[PDB]
């Protein structure tokens, strides 16, 4: 075990290199923990935290997407304290999350939605008013509701590290505070689908895909794209025998998580 | 109130004519030289204070400005001028009132001082008078709480105020002299009143009680 | 010593505090700074280190973590890289001047601090991130660092002792925030005061990506009298684990608000009648008393009886020792609207960079809306408090943890108060 | 994000033909070997299956994310481009 | 030696580039900065 390090998830050991999150030994001991924010491409931001969990002898849970994990700890992902901080992160979420579920693409492919049934609680406590922003026009690529923003960042950080054009951000405070352009500026890169695909609820969609299918008619069809020479491996999505959408495929050595704005 | 998205006006359109003078010029300078090389980003705030300083308020053609000085991404100053409050992303009148409303304040009874302040320049909280002379916002806590209930207009504190307090600074400020900053209550800061409880004795001086050895 | 109190004017450290005497170079040669501290940096930095570590000083800022400990983190070898001392004079928290009466008063007690705080740690600059709102504060510590360079303590000779030096001043843009540690590096680094979670720790990875140590105005002030007159003197003020000085600003229902200088484990009813002149219309008038600025929740008279001024005192009391703000508040009180005014405080001042705090504190700030209206049912107390249980502990900043903590001691204490005006509106409707 | 559905091996069949309906414009089809997905929990008794079915069979492996270094103090280096500008 | 008057009146006339012009007259005192041997992070 040189330059290795014994942790524990759930009272079961594993050797991790130094510097592994407490998220990535939970995966490699083969349990997803949950995340809004954490994207393995994307630099680490630890905002939305979902990734809450409780280490043994430790009162205070850490967010496992960024802490890394020291020795011998004992991570006990399905406690009391992080089954009760998940249901507390989704709350918070949905009580300014605003009732869009049918008029939205993200249908079946919504991480706050499936994470909401797999850990949150099933009623609301929140009797007050939700708030509104308005939408913005980035572009006709990428519609914008953002209403339905949860402010997880995952935009603007693939925009300032993958894409590079540094447009996207943050304008505000508290919940006021508003992810997109402050001017009106049209964000047309190439790669620009991707936030699309990263963006974990409906609040960046695909404007050519807009209201047209849904996920689970959908049918997926594993293929490679032609129109370069780069051969990226895609998904066809095709609904009853016509071409609907566009995906990537994950494929570390050629394309790793994303496609070109022609591509897709 | 505000809006954190940029419209596009003809007052503030991305062509209104905002450049540095060349103090200005000199102070970003030095603001630079302050901070450490290739980590210019940080003069952010400084260069954006300064034109805000310049110029009254912060248009959209300012800010760019700024941007394109400090080699910073315009939306990065964007999100700057956004996070802070002191920034003026409109025009503001020549004197801005600023009254706390904090807790403190209120229990020694700011809200008075926003009514009469309200009474007196014939404007509600948070838009200008027709003649752009008073502002008028309500604010939180501003680091002076001994001294409640206090306003803070342009970069002076006026504090320990009454209504009739409030009402002579107003007038010396239509009057256009300076109605000095501090107190207005007779105590010269944050000391108690009707006299010192603590500090009475001179203070001892140089090389007092020092440790041996040292 | 059994009971404490009563500290003399020959022991305290801000000699110059209500701003009766000269604040530059002249008048705090006459009142002492700048006296042997090149002996003192000759000393060097361990010694410095185990004389803070002696007099068990804690944190002025809020968290109270012991000084010679957080400066010690700094005590290593250097990567290649610089290190830091920042200064926070935010001072965002309600309730408190004291930080704005010693930079405007005794900044000359603060730039030699800062040198000896760099010295001890090991440092080539100090950053005082000021609060822009403090901009004649910020010129006066500008005037001070002038005269310091002009007479060369400060800058390519410490005092003549071989030791490089620069003290900066930076000054913020209106956000509460940025009085948070990390939050305050962002801000200084040129972004958005959004706090940065831990690990890194800023004595690994902190402003520009040094090792750095931010530490309060009070703290570091009082750093260099603790070096000249040693840490047993000033641990031997205070109670044990509670030791030394303290600045307290009285505000609020009380005759005489104030700022003053007394020694620590002070009991709350003598700090008040002795300093503040007693609260308006009598001990038996006070109601409530917040006695470590916002963050910490309310604590009545009943418990305000017999209290004392310690970090341990106040957490026996369920309450903290944050930034020595003790804002009273009497009978003619609305204690619902005041606690309401301080969560839509925190509301205006959360960065929103995270979601418990963000969408929990405006969620608090409006039912606390409805509960001064008394608009509300009952249950809704216990759902507030499960709110509040939720955002703390689970936010980046404690920011979060000091905005549930006045809505837990509001339903702690005064609960009968909220139950009675909710009945009242309710029968006033039905 | 979630990855529980890429867990288990699965064989699907060659997509046919789907023509348009004249009467309704349904999607119309003539083989049953459309929906047939089947669930292993191993490639080789995938292939074993396919081989006692006597289907040719194309199988690709399993591809797995590369494990990464991610590391939350990279966003605020002193000199590696790393640093990020925004948060 | 005199106790009973007010000493910072100094901060009474002081104007909107005060602390800026005392931070260019400050710039010549002080020593010059490290490089993290990048013009930017870019
Ligand atoms: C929201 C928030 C605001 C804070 N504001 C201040 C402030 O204005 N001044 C301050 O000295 N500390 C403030 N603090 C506490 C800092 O964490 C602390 O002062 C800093 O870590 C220095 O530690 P010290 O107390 O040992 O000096 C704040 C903390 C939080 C969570
Ligand atoms: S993003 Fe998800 S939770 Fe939000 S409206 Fe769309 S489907 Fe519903
Ligand atoms: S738009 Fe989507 S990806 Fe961007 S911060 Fe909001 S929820 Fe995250
Ligand atoms: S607790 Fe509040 S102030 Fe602190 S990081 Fe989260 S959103 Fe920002
Ligand atoms: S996934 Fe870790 S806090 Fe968002
Ligand atoms: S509460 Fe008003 S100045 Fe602090
Ligand atoms: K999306």
């Amino acid at each position: 075990a040189s330059n290795l390090i014994e942790v524990f998830v759930d009272g079961q050991s594993v050797m991790v290199e130094p510097g592994t999150t407490v998220l990535q030994a939970c995966e490699k001991v083969g349990m997803q923990i949950p995340r809004f924010c954490y994207h393995e491409r994307l630099s680490v931001a630890g905002n939305c935290r979902m990734c809450l969990v409780e280490i043994e002898k430790a009162p205070k849970v850490v967010a496992a997407c960024a802490m890394p994990v020291m020795k011998g700890w004992n991570i006990l992902t399905n406690s009391e304290k992080s089954k009760k901080a998940r249901e507390g992160v989704m709350e918070f979420l949905l009580a300014n999350h605003p009732l869009d579920c049918p008029i939205c693409d993200q249908g079946g492919e919504c991480d706050l939605q499936d994470q909401s049934m797999m850990f949150g609680s099933d009623r609301s406590r929140f009797l007050e008013g939700k708030r509104a922003v308005e939408d913005k026009n980035i572009g006709p690529l990428v519609k914008t509701i953002m209403t339905r923003c949860i402010q997880c960042t995952r935009c603007i950080r693939f925009a300032s590290e993958i894409a590079g054009v540094d447009d996207l951000g943050t304008t505000g405070r508290g919940n006021d505070m508003q992810v997109g352009t402050y001017i009106e500026k049209m964000f047309m890169s190439e790669l620009s689908g991707n936030v699309i695909d990263i963006c974990p609820v409906g609040a960046l969609t695909s404007k050519p895909y807009a209201f047209t299918a849904r996920p689970w008619e959908t049918r997926k069809t594993e293929s490679i794209d032609v129109m370069d020479a780069v051969g990226s491996n895609i998904v066809v999505s095709t609904r009853t025998g016509e071409v609907m959408r566009i995906l990537p495929r994950m494929h570390e050595d050629i394309n790793e998580e994303w496609i070109s704005d022609k591509t897709r | 109130g505000a809006l954190f998205v940029h419209r596009d006006t003809p007052e503030n359109n991305p062509d209104t004519p905002f450049d540095f003078t060349p103090e200005n010029y000199k102070r970003i300078e030095a603001i630079v030289k302050n901070y450490p090389e290739g980590h210019q980003a940080a003069a952010v705030l400084p260069v954006l204070d300064l034109a805000q300083r310049q110029n009254g308020w912060l248009p959209i053609s300012a800010m760019n400005k700024v941007a394109e000085v400090l080699q910073v991404p315009p939306m990065r100053v964007y999100e700057v001028a956004t996070f802070y409050t002191m920034y003026n992303r409109k025009p503001v009148g020549k004197y801005h009132i600023q009254v706390c409303t904090t807790t403190p304040c209120m229990l020694r009874d700011s809200d008075s001082i926003l009514e009469t302040l309200q009474r007196k320049l014939g404007i509600k909280v948070g838009e200008t008078t027709p003649d752009k002379l008073f502002t008028l916002i309500e604010v939180e806590c501003l680091g002076a709480c001994v001294n409640a209930p206090m306003v803070q207009i342009n970069d002076n504190y006026y504090e320990d105020l009454t209504p009739k307090d409030i009402e002579e600074i107003i007038d010396e400020l239509k009057a256009g002299k300076v109605p000095k900053p501090g107190p207005r209550s007779g105590r010269f800061c944050c000391e108690p009143a009707g006299g010192l409880t603590s500090l009475t004795e001179p203070p001892k001086g140089p090389g007092f009680g020092v440790q041996a050895g040292l | 010593k059994t009971s404490f109190g009563s500290l003399k004017d020959e022991d305290r450290i801000f000699t110059n505090l209500y701003g009766r005497h000269d604040w530059r170079l002249k008048g705090a040669l006459r009142r002492g700074d700048w006296y042997k501290t090149k002996e003192i940096l000759l000393k060097g930095p361990d010694w410095i280190l185990g004389e803070m570590k002696t007099s068990g000083l804690r944190g002025r800022g809020g968290a109270g973590f012991p000084t010679g400990l957080k400066w010690s983190f700094m005590n290593k070898p250097s990567d290649g890289r610089p290190k830091y001392l920042v200064v926070n004079a935010d001072e965002g928290e309600p309730g408190t001047c004291k930080d704005r009466e010693i930079m405007r008063h005794d900044p000359h007690k603060l730039v030699e601090g800062c040198l000896v705080g760099g010295r001890a740690m090991g440092a080539r600059a100090a950053y005082i991130y000021i609060r822009g709102e403090f901009y004649n504060e910020a010129s006066n510590l500008q005037v001070a660092i002038r005269e310091a360079y002009e007479a060369g303590l400060i800058g390519k000779n410490a005092c003549g002792s071989d030791y490089d030096f620069d003290v900066f001043v930076v000054r913020g843009a209106g956000a509460y925030i940025c009085g948070e540690e990390t939050a305050l590096i962002e801000s200084i680094e040129g972004k958005q005061g959004k706090p940065r979670l831990k690990p890194p720790f800023p004595a690994d990875v902190g402003v520009f990506g040094c090792p750095t140590t931010v530490a309060n105005v009070e703290t570091v002030a009082v750093s260099p009298t603790i070096c000249r007159r040693g840490g047993t003197w000033f641990a031997g003020f205070g109670r044990e684990r509670n030791s030394g000085t303290k600045l307290f600003n009285i505000s609020g229902h009380v005759n005489h608000p104030c700022t003053v200088e007394e020694e620590m484990s002070v009991p709350l009813k003598e700090l008040i009648e002795k300093h503040a002149g007693g609260v308006t219309g009598g001990w038996d008038n006070l109601l409530a008393v917040i006695p470590g600025g916002s963050s910490t929740p309310l604590i009545p008279k009943s418990v305000c009886e017999t209290v004392l001024m310690d970090f341990d005192a106040l957490v026996q009391a369920q309450t903290g020792l944050g930034t020595a703000a003790v804002i009273v508040m009497d009978r003619s009180t609305d204690i619902v609207k005041a606690i309401a005014r301080l969560i839509e405080f925190y509301k205006h001042e959360s960065c929103g960079q995270c979601t418990p705090c963000r969408e929990g504190v405006d969620w608090m700030n409006k039912v606390m809306a409805r509960f001064v209206k008394g608009d509300a049912r009952p249950a809704e107390i216990d759902s507030l408090w499960e709110i509040s249980k939720q955002i703390e502990g689970h936010t980046i900043c404690a920011l979060g943890d000091g905005a549930a903590w006045p809505v837990q001691g509001l339903i702690r204490h005064f609960r009968p108060e909220l139950e009675d005006r909710m009945q009242r509106f309710a029968q006033q409707h039905r | 994000s979630g990855v529980n559905n890429t867990k288990k091996w699965k064989m699907e069949f060659d997509t046919r033909e789907r023509w348009e309906n004249p009467l309704m414009g349904w999607a119309s089809t003539a083989d049953p070997l459309s929906n047939m997905v089947l669930t292993f929990s191993a490639k080789e008794d995938a292939i074993a299956f396919a081989e006692k079915n006597g289907w040719s069979y194309d199988v690709e492996e399993k591809k797995v994310p590369k494990p990464k270094s991610k590391s939350y103090g990279a966003n605020f280096s002193w000199n590696k481009r790393t640093r990020v500008s925004t948060k | 030696t005199d106790t009973t008057t007010y000493k910072n009146l100094q901060h009474h006339d002081y104007n909107t580039y005060t602390f800026l012009d005392l931070n260019l007259d400050l710039s010549k005192f002080r020593l010059p900065q490290p490089s993290s041997g990048r013009e930017s992070p870019r």
